[PDB]
């Protein structure tokens, strides 16, 4: 195996395929790349068992087919520390893998390729293609509703879903719950599953903000990410997901619009004076106005007075500011609508201007 | 004081 | 005490005052800042019991005198929480503070200022002024250099010293030292003191660059300084410090000078494959050139071939990799010059161009 490549068409492909890497390997073979010279290309592939990802690196300079395992985190050090436009020569030695630049040289050790792990084999039964941007949107608009090492564990990952011509993301924890919905210009088979914590985030790093489409493939147990020249490849969860429209608040009379920034900065300054362990704040509603309280163990007490449209029967309820806020930073836009039922029921929030997404917060006791 | 969803 | 200030009056005082504090702040008291209202003025004061640093506000605004002390980080969180162009209004209201702005309002905790601890009176016996560019050079060029919790409190901090025209900062922390003077255009008595780790970084806070000179006077156990309407003032540490005209190297007869940027890549890539546990890099020395070389037990190697300039007999010496990447980033300069003795003494580097700063480190075996 052998191959000589420019510095930066070699970095970004490295970076990216050692996203699946932790900082600690609990085996050594973990904590390598795969290198492979194939047809006028070089495959490189990082995998942690339950998701891999490759990248393909056109090769436009004399090579050699082969392939080997080298350390990740040090074969992308040494590549990124060396100088802009450098020519970077690779050869497999048996035992190790020489890396000449200039007059800089390093010897790594490998590890057989034959040993790399591999995900087996899947056939994929729906297929579509749809903007980056589109997929950005989905997975930042329901992310942080995701649980945190929740025994369910289906709950530490996110609900992808196909219906009708829309794609469409849920994420809760049990105290809040987020669904966003977006328009795909092609028929799909109604489908569901539950794509893995570390799974949402590769997503997310692949996406470069180009105009490369987003090509996607799902299996009955696997999920296939294509953008540019990367392709992702993560197994599924397995498990129970709840069905949004079921948690969607039946019939939340009383409505309530108001600017998202200001409610925003409201919340946040009365956040200050809030349990540091409970976050509570109190809402009170009234017409065209909305009062924010919050208060500590110390006797401290924050009051914030909003204007907003609102008509019903006055009411008062409590909240985990934190839950409101990742919501309110989760919705970038100018207004919000609030819908709510009473003082122990959940309130759903939304984009005033968009049903794209919808929020499910489940209010506490003060 | 935390309520919980009915998922 | 009542006073009322514009929002963006009070920011930047109240960042320079806050500061020192957030990590488990000791005694209550400690967690607070004074504010005193007297003739026209606010002033905020923060402090830890080492150290402190007071502010000064004009008050326009109809104000009444007092003094009281409120949560730091709290008061600054709502302030800076408001919008930009906000006015604040805040009275001492019995065991509270209330501070108003719109339709916001915040109630916090208060202690008597009269329990607000502030460092005894002491007197200065040299005093001196300085360009704020100048304190920064100082402080920057060996503040890397400080030892961190060592037994030898002594050492935990960064020696100051006044001799004939110029001011001298020294940090060691046993195994490198850096030395920095700079004239100061006054003629100084010999005098020398011991400022804190956290005194040091305090300093460098205030430091702006401005055309604003510090006003810097020492006492025998304390230090202040004095930038724009900011005062800060720090205990100073007891002990012995070193000598550093001992630790300087007596004949570094051997004078190697090699490009500061290309000394500091070539040692960044080799010590990827040095130990990872404590990372050193083998040095050969040749006429006009110089070999960098790491090994660690995964029988991995690195080696750099640089250009330089040297004409001395040929010698291999090992450093510790963080501590000559220290001195390299701290000179930032175009070219720097090594001054070797021998295979086992310790070496002196400077900027080729300067002899302003001045490093030592010992040698590491490999």
């Amino acid at each position: 195996m052998k191959f000589t490549v420019e510095r930066e068409h070699l970095l970004k492909p490295l970076q990216q395929v050692s996203g699946p890497l932790g900082g600690r390997p609990t085996l050594p073979i973990l904590g390598n790349l795969l290198l492979q010279v194939a047809d006028g290309t070089l495959s490189l592939t990082g995998t942690d068992l339950e998701m891999e990802m490759v990248a393909r690196v056109a090769l436009v300079q004399p090579h050699e087919p082969g392939a080997t395992t080298v350390p990740a985190r040090k074969f992308f050090d040494i590549c990124r520390g060396l100088p802009e436009g450098a020519e970077i020569a690779v050869q497999l030695e048996g035992e190790r893998m020489l890396v000449r630049s200039g007059r800089s040289r390093f010897s790594l050790s490998t590890l057989p390729a034959a040993d790399f792990p591999n995900l087996d084999d899947w056939q994929s039964e729906v297929e579509f293609t749809l903007p980056q941007a589109t997929m950005k949107r989905l997975i930042e608009a329901t992310q942080f509703s995701m649980a945190h090492q929740d025994v369910r564990y289906y709950l530490n990952g996110m609900l992808f879903e196909t219906e009708g011509e829309e794609l469409r993301t849920v994420a809760t924890d049990g105290h809040r719950l987020a669904v966003c919905s977006m328009p795909i210009g092609q028929s799909l088979p109604s489908h569901s599953v539950i794509v893995p914590r570390k799974g949402v985030i590769e997503l997310m790093r692949m996406l470069d903000g180009g105009d490369n489409p987003l090509r996607v493939q799902i299996g009955s147990n696997n999920i296939r990410a294509h953008v540019g020249d990367f392709i992702f490849t993560s197994k599924l969860v397995d498990g129970r997901f709840p069905d949004y429209r079921r948690v969607l608040p039946k019939n939340p009379d009383k409505h309530l619009e108001a600017g998202c920034d200001l409610l925003k900065q409201a919340f946040a300054r009365a956040a200050i004076l809030s349990n540091e362990k409970f976050r509570g704040v109190r809402l009170y509603v009234s017409e065209n106005q909305l009062k924010i309280t919050a208060n500590n163990p110390e006797q401290e007490e924050a009051e914030e007075i909003l204007d907003v449209t609102y008509s019903g029967a006055e009411m008062e309820i409590g909240f985990n500011v934190s839950y409101v806020l990742d919501v309110l930073n989760a919705l970038k836009c100018e207004n919000v609508r609030m819908m709510l039922t009473d003082s122990v029921s959940s309130v759903q929030i939304e984009d005033a201007a968009s049903q794209s997404a919808a929020y499910v917060v489940m209010p506490m006791r003060l | 004081r935390q309520l919980v969803l009915g998922l």
